[PDB]
């Protein structure tokens, strides 16, 4: 399985900044 | 290197052999699938025929043009070509699977 998207974007103003968060503190960062 | 998730994050997608979406979705897979399934030289390779760059750039900005991949009509005789001026590459829909991969090879093969 492991769905992923597979275009350029995913949304265009969801989830604000909390994309750009380090992977090592994503857990820390919700939207 | 190149990575594939980058790849992915800034790669379009075009439309000229008026395939079926669902049958699409599975060839973009497919696609996705043989990209992730090489070695670093052939992605080295693919990366150099797709944008005359051995490296893929940091950053979304800075790609004076949007990379882009084209369907042209099957052709299973027919190798990809590409335009480096706007980084599109120009791929024939290949059904069948074994020789999507050869020609995908065979193209990124040549320097």
């Amino acid at each position: 399985m492991l769905d992923e998207p597979l275009e350029r974007t995913t949304n265009s103003s969801h989830a604000n900044g909390a994309a750009q968060a380090p992977r090592s503190m994503q857990w820390a960062v919700r939207n | 290197e190149v990575n594939v998730q980058m790849l992915i994050s800034f790669t379009s997608f075009n439309d000229e052999s008026g395939e079926n979406a669902e049958k699409l979705l599975q060839f973009k897979r497919w696609f996705w699938s043989i990209v992730e399934k090489m070695s670093m030289t052939e992605r080295q390779d693919l990366v150099y025929f797709w944008t005359s760059s051995p490296s893929l750039p940091a950053s979304e900005e800075g790609f004076q043009p949007m990379p882009s991949i084209t369907i042209r009509p099957p052709d299973d005789q027919h190798l990809p070509t590409a335009n480096t001026c706007i980084s599109r590459l120009y791929v024939p829909l290949y059904s069948s699977k074994q020789i999507l991969k050869q020609k995908l090879l065979l193209a990124i093969k040549t320097k």
